[PDB]
């Protein structure tokens, strides 16, 4: 489980992003996301992340979930 | 690599048989280094009035980074 925690640079232009949309056949709208982990960076129509750091977080046993064992 | 400094960077740091990276402003910069230093392949050069030599040396170092930067 990871949380985010740094990014280094991110960097947003709504003009471009306009642009960079598309519309599928579904009527929807959406938009290329690309991941390039040897550089850090994620891309998606008009924003683009740098060195977005995520990291680990506890998972927290909720005890209104304990399993009757039989 | 184009100036004083730079230079002798390179003409030692090649002596010690190292992949090198440099950073230029100049177009022609390119080219003065590459013909005095053969050794340079054209992987050796990135821009160095920008950010983009991060992503450049992240390439063709497969994520890993380089082992001494000056």
């Amino acid at each position: 489980l990871y949380l985010p925690t740094r990014f280094t640079s991110i960097r947003i232009d709504p003009v471009t992003h306009r642009q960079k949309l598309y519309t599928l056949q579904d009527t929807t709208q959406a938009a290329d996301v690309v991941v390039d982990r040897n550089l850090n960076t994620v891309v998606a129509g008009g924003a683009l992340f740098l060195g977005a750091h995520s990291s680990v977080a506890p998972r927290r046993p909720q005890e209104h979930l304990k399993p009757i064992l039989e | 690599g184009s100036g004083g400094v730079g230079q002798a960077a390179i003409a030692i740091a090649l002596s010690r048989g190292c992949r090198v990276f440099t950073t230029v402003g100049s177009a022609e910069k390119r080219a003065y280094l590459q013909a005095r230093f053969p050794q340079l392949d054209e992987t050796c050069f990135a821009n160095s009035r920008d950010t983009s030599f991060e992503q450049h040396v992240l390439r063709h170092t497969a994520g890993k980074g380089v082992d001494l930067v000056l």
